[PDB]
């Protein structure tokens, strides 16, 4: 009612309804999963196709050799934020000749995304990200939110029916650190599969995979390239 | 009354949702992608016999290898089409190569959500564009059809309808589409479908059709070429 | 111009000649080149009079406001830093060679040089201006660690007198200031009070 | 080096200009036109620095034509001359001065024929006859010698020719042909080129 | 010299209840005469005139921009400007361009619109004003003009004597200047009339 | 800076097994005048990195201010990443090039020495953004007088011990005191190893003047 | 309605938008600061909302200068923004004046920034309160707290968030003026455990930091071994 | 009066074969009458198919190569493919021209494979005029190298000799010979010769010692 | 450099040498000085190579945008004017460009000279570059509007050849193009050394 249209209006309960509403854009996105071992960070995403003849929306984006992201929520906000991340990475290599540490990039996102939450006529970013990275401190999975908060994760899922994927991830997370890459991706896929209606399955058409690690620059696997990972599942 | 950058409780921007509803006021356009090229077809929607049908241009050349079909608020589409033309020429200038269909579509789609009223230049965009676009072309990935709507979401489609009868037309596209379909079959199918969904009787003056093929540049069908295809249907 | 400052246990001594020239016309023969910046902080000015007056006025303003905000006496090092920031930033538009000296309760008596170009260094004693060239030898030979206030005032007066004899751009009276926890004591040496060293006649 | 000349009779203004575009030691065009039609009864003749000359004249031309479209009638020759002067003067001390020398010739229904001279500094003088270029040094005295205020147009074309023959004889530059136009109550008339 | 590129001369002179202002008529570019009827003196009121020597373009610009300001002033104030006030207006206009000046050094001559007291002054190119009780001169023959004015001017001249004095001062001064002359115009300003004359003058 | 004011002369550096040594005298000259005789022209940047600067001392003090604050800012994060010697050298290259490109240089020639992940780092940057790495470096007159001696030793023996590199540096500083009229016989030596950055000084060289009696 | 803009007073002279921002702070879990003989110790009850998060995610303790720590409660994105403002203020102070910013001045400067967001329809107040702590030989131990209105005061002990009162009651029992940082960290842990509602929120991490003679005036995380003993002391005291 | 440029020496060379490109440079970095270092190559890998050689003012070489590196990544991100050798050349032309009124004091030569897998060389002036070449020398000793290449690769001024395709083996021998010749006469060319060979299999590296005087 | 062009009954002939120099050093003998702006328009390169190539490439971009927006090919007049208006803003900054814009539109064959000094003029024949004076001599003695196609090719070729002989800064190969109503064609490329053997023995 009177407290829900402006990001500058606190409610009498100490909440900001426009931020809460922006978070609903992420909850209604298709599910994506991120997880890590001691050597690799992996993203797995379900792609929606609007109709049976459409390609399936891209969910996983390259940021730098050591960083990629999976998105949920408004696609145009995801591109805007991905372009910001890309630029911050390029600047770091230009100035310092070294990769931007992943935690520092996430801090920059938090700062950039907080600004419009405090100014009249601006709005939150309507996108949540899972960020996979590898640097001197090893692999990382971070989560960013429309609130501008961010989280350092052992693993995470965001989007529609992601509560299921989160339950799988908690169930198996004691295994992740010591997993080989193949095992780790399989865990990611199993978690993502929990989000699906009973009839439906993971296919080469609806799964996208992103991987980065010690010996592996951030790489996206789609369509026929996800087949190796989908076989010997179940 | 609320601001243009207000989220609904469902996490959508009201203005974008409303712009998407404006697309439904547009005339029907169809795109089909085949291994032999893409066709784009559009209902002109003539409102008076005194109007010159050739002055309705709902399919436009972006560059020699890329065309674009539009539906919705047509005047809004002009700055989008011009941006697509200018970007392809910038890319040619800088890189001495043709820009991909996906890249052109991405460039245009980055204008979607650049609206709002306290942040930007003295008379910047006040609202989203009430337009959906089908970009059809050929690059080194082969023939490609992309769809974009006012959210700035863009996606490759094997076949897609937009505008008022797009439900309807999309169902028939599911029925007739197949990956090995020839361009000539796709052209026939899109006119059969337009013929079903159009309120007026289809003829060679109240539709437009264009193709792009690996062979040849963007080609708008002339009246006589339309007449020829219309005979079978 | 010749300027000088010297540290002792509990304070500083500052001094200057009093000559301002345009070409070889003496436009002011009794210039006061020792400018108070705060209760116990002074600067000695050399170079362009317009530049050094402008910069000193601006620092006085900045340091005053700072000191009210902190509700404490300013550090000598802060005064010097403020001069340095302005002299360095605007080094291409200023001709200013400054000595900052004073007392504060944290570090006691201190002398800083901010020469042309806007570097800053703490020194036991500092000299500057056109006439300083003629007294490097003298100060290097005469300086002794542990001088008293009364000895430092003598050392400064002697050095300035020697510079003033030789440098056409220096002369007039010797203005001296001693600064300590107790305050500021100013005096002028004029005429026969200026230390005298014979011309080497015959 | 470019030559302009104007001669104002009782009810007409005669103007001529050389037809050469030169660069270094070569003529690169021998049918060049240095006259710009501003309106039905106004010519601007413009010489000077390359680029500046056409850019300035065409700006003035478009603005004179705009005034006609906005208002339904034309600027007078005098108003057009002052508008030109204002622009040149306003640019003199700017980042974009125009290094141009001009004549403006016109006929006004109520005021009759007018010829205006302007230099690159934007000093404006009305004159019965005038000339720009190094060729003016050799021809102005011929005009002073033979002109009268009531000079007929047949006689004025002779006087013009004497000036042009003097350039052929005495001037070091090769200026073999000239554009010639006359303005009167009936508008702008092209005459034959005067050629050697 | 920028100031000598066009040449030219102006002067003003005070009489009993009258003032005079005069100027040469030449418009030339360095050695070359271009016209012989170039206006250098401009009405700023029924009994108030400004004469400008110096660079012809700026003579014209300053006259025009001054007229702009004066017309607005008179519309707003609902009165004719006083001579001293016009001087101040001109000074302000010139000094606005202190760091890229107009190359003109004006003289003003008039009678107060209510009291009819005589006024004359001159200004330098950046707007420094000088009021006198006798005469003022500006132009490429200032020295020649000073010599004639110093020798001929007397206090409290009637309009006929003022006319002869300013005329003789101008004619003989410009005849020793290569780049001033080609005619002389003289305005005599009185309470009840303006008398404008061109002089028989050398044309070399 | 358009016109340097108080300036420093040569800076030397050499790699050795397990570290890097840099040296610089403690003089700020004002033209020919040996004006400020006890200034440090070397900075500890962080635990792995040190810097020495020739040229305008005010401009060095500015770089020290900026770089020092950059290291503080990074330390506040407490996040396990630190600027490497190579990163600092990169940053400095960019900073000098950028100022050069605005026609307002920082009037310095610098030597960056470091040790990180078992590798000795030694890099040069000048006021125009010319930068490179080498086993030894010498700015100013050091380029003419010290660098030949450094390179001659390195050619016979590319891997030096700490003590060998230290003795070689002392020999160079002596030569510079004999032959650079803007030098001074009071210097610092800074060393970086696994253990961090140590700055030693004030130091002096012994000199020999026997040649004074060998003219007739 | 009178509660929609920070540029509107209510008829009783309140600024409800600032009060609502304060409610965001009061909903957050508790953070405490205690000044003692030789430094300042911070502790935070850091609620773990998912077992999927890394230990250390969503820190509420920050270094804002080498000698200054900051402890926060409320909306965390706002708090991080303020930590960046504090950092910039400290850095600018050093560049301009040439020495480390005095804590009281830093507090006053950031408080004025917070205050600037309480006057205008164009922006909203920060939904956070924060403490700043430092130690030096010259200035001793100092602990300040700043709220969403921009008020700044100095404290012997302070608590912010939902169990603020319960925490202050426990802090009041300590003779902190005579205790060392090593003694006080235990007491901080103890008090966080006392005020934690283990039925209504299931899982928390204790976050601890300190600045004092024992850290040479540097703000640092409490070493892991000392934190773990402090937790064991707190748990056993809960008995 | 500050000068923003200095000359740092360096010679570069590229040769296009039917299925290879060679890019070569000496490794001396100079200033005035001094050597900064003997181990400063002037070749930079851009992609698996493209190498660039850069000589002239080292400050600009370093900046320009970093700008190119950033731009390749930006391209890959926006277009989802690596830039071709031709597109790199076109882009570089525009980057150079952006500094038309404060130029990059750099001579650039690109060597790589084109889209049919054939050797390609593009040569540039400092403001970005460029063309495709069969071979090209640049930098300090370019007037010494270029005529021999004209003669031996172009067959110029030679009668009664068969115009055979250039083998990799012969290209390598020519490259080594012209650099050895240049090291005798150009004071700036010396220390070592670094050679990059770009083929379908990747980029390989050889180095040859040159005189150190 | 030597470039030339002329209008005649059958379109516009455009010819150039291929030499680039840096001081007295011959930097290239294979420069393409006839710039293919689009299929109905040619430009030529003289003065600064980068300057001509960059600004004519921008011209090409703008002409294509024009064609897309207006649904018809830009005129030679309008194309040459775009180029003139682009470079005018940079006068005095040291651009060096001397170009001929050559086409065939609704007014028939079109030929404009455009340069970095601000000149823009239509004409029947032009030559531009350090060797232009030598080309003018030969071209002027042979030129007519009614030249047969092969006679026009021979004249253009010979005028460039003779310029290469006298002008140290011209040489290499002569490249010849013919603008016809349905587009331009490349007519020949002849090495000067081979032309020497032909025009003598
Ligand atoms: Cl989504
Ligand atoms: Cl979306
Ligand atoms: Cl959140
Ligand atoms: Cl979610
Ligand atoms: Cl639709
Ligand atoms: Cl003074
Ligand atoms: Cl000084
Ligand atoms: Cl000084
Ligand atoms: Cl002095
Ligand atoms: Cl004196
Ligand atoms: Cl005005
Ligand atoms: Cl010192
Ligand atoms: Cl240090
Ligand atoms: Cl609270
Ligand atoms: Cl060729
Ligand atoms: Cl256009
Ligand atoms: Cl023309
Ligand atoms: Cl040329
Ligand atoms: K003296
Ligand atoms: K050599
Ligand atoms: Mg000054
Ligand atoms: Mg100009
Ligand atoms: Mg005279
Ligand atoms: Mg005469
Ligand atoms: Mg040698």
């Amino acid at each position: 009612n009177q407290y829900d249209n402006d990001v500058t209006v606190w409610s009498p309960q100490g909440r900001i309804h426009q931020i809460e509403y922006a978070m609903e854009a992420v909850k209604q996105g298709s599910a994506t999963v991120g997880l890590k071992s001691k050597t690799h960070a992996v993203l797995v995403a379900l792609k929606r196709a609007q109709s049976e003849l459409a390609a399936h929306q891209k969910k996983i984006l390259h940021v730098d050799n050591h960083i990629g992201i999976s998105i949920a929520g408004l696609t145009a906000d995801a591109r805007l934020l991905c372009n910001f991340m890309r630029q911050e990475c390029l600047d770091s290599r230009f100035v310092f000749d070294r990769p931007l540490p992943v935690s520092r990039l996430v801090s920059l996102i938090g700062s950039k995304t907080q600004i419009p939450t405090q100014r009249y006529g601006r709005r939150p970013y309507g996108v949540g990200l899972l960020i996979a990275g590898y640097d001197d401190m090893g692999p990382h999975i971070f989560q960013t939110c429309p609130s501008a908060n961010y989280f350092d994760c052992r693993a995470m899922s965001i989007g529609a029916r992601s509560q299921s994927a989160r339950t799988y991830l908690e169930r198996h997370m004691s295994e992740f650190m010591e997993c080989n890459l193949n095992e780790l991706v399989k865990h990611g896929l199993r978690a993502l599969r929990e989000t699906l209606p009973a009839e439906q399955d993971l296919t080469t058409k609806n799964v996208s995979i992103g991987i980065v690690g010690k010996d592996l620059e951030f790489t996206i696997y789609d369509d026929d390239d996800v087949s190796p990972f989908l076989e010997g599942l179940e | 009354d609320r601001g243009v950058n207000t989220f609904s409780p469902e996490g959508r921007l009201f203005q974008v949702e409303y712009a998407i509803e404006a697309i439904k006021l547009g005339s029907t356009a169809i795109g089909i992608q085949t291994s032999e090229g893409v066709c784009l077809a559009v209902e002109k929607r003539i409102t008076s016999p005194l109007m010159e049908p050739s002055s309705i241009e709902k399919i436009v050349e972006i560059d020699a290898h890329i065309g674009c079909a539009m539906s919705g608020l047509i005047a809004d589409a002009k700055t989008l089409i011009d941006k697509a033309r200018v970007e392809t020429q910038n890319h040619w200038f800088t890189y001495n190569e043709t820009m991909t269909v996906e890249s052109v579509t991405q460039a245009v789609s980055n204008l979607a959500l650049q609206f709002g009223e306290e942040d930007a230049d003295p008379g910047a965009m006040s609202r989203p564009f009430g337009v959906a676009l089908l970009f059809g072309g050929v690059d080194e990935k082969g023939p490609q059809l992309f769809h974009m709507d006012p959210s700035g979401t863009f996606v490759q489609c094997d076949a897609r309808a937009i505008g008022s009868a797009s439900e309807g037309a999309q169902s028939s596209l599911q029925e007739v589409y197949h990956k090995s379909m020839t361009l000539k079959e796709a052209i026939k199918s899109s006119l059969i479908i337009l013929k079903q969904v159009m309120e007026e009787k289809l003829n060679a003056t109240n539709i437009e059709l264009a193709t792009v093929q690996p062979g040849q540049n963007f080609h708008m069908f002339t009246k006589e070429e339309l007449e020829e295809v219309i005979k079978d249907i | 111009t010749t300027i000088m400052a010297v540290q002792f246990d509990g304070g500083v001594v500052l001094g200057a000649d009093s000559r301002t020239t345009t070409g070889s016309y003496i436009a002011n023969r009794v210039t006061d080149k020792l400018t108070p910046i705060h209760d116990r902080i002074f600067c000695c000015r050399s170079g362009s009079a317009a530049d050094t007056q402008a910069v000193a006025d601006a620092v006085t303003y900045q340091l005053g406001f700072h000191s009210i905000e902190l509700n404490e006496p300013p550090l000598v090092h802060t005064a010097a830093s403020l001069f340095k920031e302005m002299c360095y930033r605007y080094r291409e538009d200023l001709m200013a060679g400054i000595i900052i000296a004073g007392w504060d309760p944290q570090e006691g008596g201190q002398v800083y040089s901010v020469p042309m170009g806007g570097m800053m260094v703490r020194q036991s004693f500092a000299i500057g201006g056109s006439g300083s060239s003629y007294i490097y030898g003298y100060v290097d030979a005469t300086y002794r660690e542990g001088m008293t206030k009364e000895e430092c005032l003598q050392f400064t007066a002697n050095a300035l007198a020697l510079a003033m004899e030789r440098d056409g751009s220096s002369g007039g009276v010797i203005r001296l200031a001693a600064i300590a926890e107790s305050g500021v004591e100013r005096q002028v040496l004029l005429g026969d009070q200026i230390p005298k060293f014979a011309v080497a006649t015959l | 080096m470019e030559y302009l000349i104007g001669i104002q009779g009782p009810d007409y203004v005669l103007v001529a200009s050389d037809r050469v575009a030169a660069s270094n030691i070569v003529q690169m065009k021998d049918d060049h036109d240095k006259m710009f039609k501003m309106s039905e009864k106004i010519l601007l003749l413009c010489v000077g620095e390359a680029g500046d000359t056409v850019q300035f004249a065409e700006y003035i031309q478009k603005n004179v034509q705009l005034y006609k479209m906005r208002n339904g009638y034309e600027l007078s020759p005098t108003a057009a001359a002052n508008f030109t002067r204002r622009n040149l003067a306003d640019c003199l001390r700017s980042r974009t001065p125009y290094h141009v020398n001009l004549l403006l010739a016109g006929y006004d229904e109520h005021e009759g024929p007018a010829l205006y001279y302007m230099d690159y500094l934007a000093a404006l003088a009305k004159a019965p006859f005038a000339a720009h270029g190094y060729g003016a040094f050799l021809t102005l005295s011929i005009l002073d010698r033979y002109y009268t205020p009531t000079i007929s147009r047949e006689r004025a074309v002779e006087l013009l020719r004497k000036c042009l023959e003097e350039l052929q004889k005495r001037f070091i530059l090769n200026l073999p042909t000239f554009s010639v136009r006359i303005i009167d109550k009936n508008g702008i008339h092209d005459l034959d080129n005067i050629s050697f | 010299s920028i100031m000598s590129y066009n040449g030219g001369a102006v002067m003003a002179m005070k009489g009993k209840n009258c003032v005079a202002i005069a100027a040469d008529r030449r418009f030339g570019i360095q050695a070359q005469m271009v016209t012989t009827d170039f206006q250098k003196i401009f009405p700023m009121g029924d009994r108030l005139y400004i004469g400008l020597a110096g660079l012809a373009t700026d003579v014209q610009t300053v006259a025009q921009r001054l007229k702009f300001r004066l017309n607005l002033y008179e519309l707003k104030e609902g009165r004719q400007i006083k001579p001293y006030t016009l001087m101040s207006m001109v000074a302000n206009l010139l000094y606005e361009k202190r760091f890229g000046p107009y190359y003109t050094e004006p003289v003003i001559a008039g009678l107060d619109p209510k009291t009819f007291k005589p006024f004359i002054c001159s200004l330098d190119l950046i707007g420094c004003p000088m009021v006198t009780d006798d005469f003022v001169v500006s132009g490429t023959c200032a020295e020649q003009m000073y010599g004639m004015c110093e020798s001929l001017w007397e206090p409290n001249m009637d309009p006929d004597h003022l006319f002869e004095t300013i005329s003789q001062a101008m004619l003989n001064a410009v005849d020793r200047d290569a780049v001033s002359g080609m005619g002389v115009i003289v305005h005599i300003i009185e309470k009840d009339k303006i008398t404008t004359r061109t002089l028989k003058a050398r044309m070399d | 800076t358009q016109n340097p004011m108080v300036t420093g002369t040569s800076v030397l550096g050499v790699k050795f097994e397990g570290g890097v040594v840099i040296a610089a005298d403690m003089l700020g000259s004002y033209g020919s005048l040996a004006r400020f005789r006890n200034i440090s022209r070397i900075m500890r940047v962080n635990n792995s990195t040190m810097l020495g600067a020739s040229g305008d001392y005010a401009d060095f003090q500015y770089l020290k201010q900026v770089l020092g604050q950059m290291v503080i800012d990074e330390e506040l994060l407490g996040d396990g990443h630190s600027y490497s010697p190579r990163a600092i050298h990169s940053w400095l290259t960019r900073a000098m090039y950028s100022r050069r490109s605005k026609m307002n240089p920082l009037w310095n020639t610098m030597v960056i020495g470091g040790y990180a992940d078992g590798e000795s780092f030694l890099g040069y940057v000048d006021m125009l953004g010319v930068a490179y790495e080498a086993p030894s470096l010498a700015t100013g007159y050091g380029a003419y007088l010290a660098q030949p001696l450094l390179r001659e030793v390195l050619e016979k023996q590319p891997v030096l011990s700490q003590t060998e590199a230290r003795d070689l540096v002392e020999r160079c500083m002596r030569v510079l005191y004999y032959r650079d009229a803007r030098s001074y016989n009071r210097f610092q030596i800074a060393t970086v190893t696994e253990k961090g950055v140590e700055i030693e000084g004030p130091l002096s060289t012994e000199t020999n003047w026997d040649i004074a009696h060998m003219i007739s | 309605g009178y509660d929609l803009s920070a540029s509107t007073f209510s008829p009783d002279g309140r600024v409800f938008q600032v009060e609502y921002a304060m409610k965001a702070v009061e909903n957050s879990s508790t953070a405490i600061g205690i000044r003692c003989k030789d430094g300042v110790v911070f502790g935070v009850e850091k609620l773990v909302l998912s077992k999927l998060y890394e230990e250390g995610s969503n820190k509420r303790l920050f270094n804002v200068d080498r000698h200054v720590g900051m402890a926060v409660a409320g909306l965390l994105a706002d708090a991080r923004s303020l930590a960046d403002i504090a950092r910039e203020e400290a850095s600018n102070f050093r560049s301009n004046f040439g020495y480390n910013i005095p804590l009281k001045h830093l507090a006053d400067r950031v408080a004025m920034y917070v205050h600037a967001y309480t006057l205008y329809s164009a922006v909203r107040p920060f939904g956070c309160s924060f403490m700043l702590g430092s130690y030096s030989v010259n200035d001793g131990a100092q602990l300040y707290m700043i709220d969403p209105s921009g008020v700044s005061y100095g404290y012997w002990g302070c608590a912010i968030g939902k169990a603020r009162q319960a925490a202050k009651t426990e802090i009041e029992k300590l003779q902190m003026k005579e205790m060392t940082c090593r003694d006080i960290v235990k007491e901080v842990a103890k008090i966080i455990y006392i005020v934690h509602d283990e039925v209504k929120d299931k899982a928390f991490e204790l976050e601890l930091s300190w600045v004092g003679e024992l850290t040479n005036g540097r703000h640092e995380i409490v070493p892991k071994d000392i934190r773990e003993e402090a937790e064991k002391y707190a748990k056993e005291s809960l008995k | 009066r500050f000068s923003p440029y200095v000359f740092n020496g360096g010679t570069i060379l590229a040769i296009a074969g039917e299925d290879f490109a060679i890019v070569a440079s000496d490794t001396r970095l100079s200033e005035g009458f001094s050597i900064h270092t003997r181990d400063s190559p002037k070749c930079y890998k851009l992609t698996d198919k493209t190498v660039i050689g850069c000589s002239g003012f080292h400050g600009d070489c370093l900046t320009l190569t970093k700008i190119i590196e950033a731009r390749l990544k930006m391209y890959k991100h926006s277009n989802n493919k690596a830039m071709t050798t031709g597109a790199i050349a076109a882009m570089l032309s525009t980057i150079l021209y952006s500094r038309r009124f404060f130029p990059y004091y750099v001579y650039n030569i690109i060597g790589g494979l084109d889209e049919e897998g054939k050797g390609a060389v593009y040569s540039f002036d400092p403001v970005g005029s460029y063309q495709r070449d069969s071979f090209k020398a640049g930098g300090s000793a370019s007037a010494m190298l270029q005529p021999l290449l004209d003669n031996q690769v172009g067959f110029k001024n030679m009668q009664n000799v068969e115009h055979v395709p250039l083998s990799l083996d012969r290209a390598m021998r020519l490259v080594k010979d012209v650099f050895i010749s240049a090291a005798e006469r150009d004071v700036y060319t010396g220390d070592a010769l670094r050679i990059c060979i770009v083929t379908k299999e990747g980029i390989r590296e050889e180095t040859v010692s040159l005189r150190k005087d | 450099t030597t470039t030339l062009a002329f209008k005649f009954r059958h379109g516009v002939i455009v010819a150039a040498d291929s030499r680039a120099t840096a001081g007295a050093y011959i930097a290239s003998q294979t420069v393409k000085k006839v710039i293919e702006i689009n299929p109905y328009l040619l430009g030529t390169m003289a003065g600064g190579a980068a300057d001509c190539s960059f600004w004519e490439r921008l011209l090409a971009r703008q002409c294509r945008i024009y064609e897309l927006r207006n649904k018809e090919r830009i005129s030679v007049a309008a194309a040459s004017k775009l180029l003139a208006n682009m470079v005018y803003q940079y006068k005095g900054m040291g651009l060096s460009m001397g170009t001929m814009i050559c086409g065939w539109d609704k007014r028939g064959p079109g030929l404009y000279y455009v340069d970095s000094e601000g000149n823009r003029i239509s004409g029947a024949t032009f030559s531009v570059g350090s060797g232009s004076v030598y080309a003018y001599g030969v071209m002027d003695r042979g030129y007519s509007y009614d030249l047969e196609v092969e006679q026009a090719y021979d004249l253009a070729r010979r005028a460039i050849y003779q310029a290469t002989y006298r002008d140290a800064y011209s040489g290499g190969a002569v490249n010849l193009y013919h603008v016809r109503e349905d587009g331009w064609i490349r007519v020949s490329s002849d090495n000067v050394a081979d032309l020497h053997e032909k025009y003598s023995g």
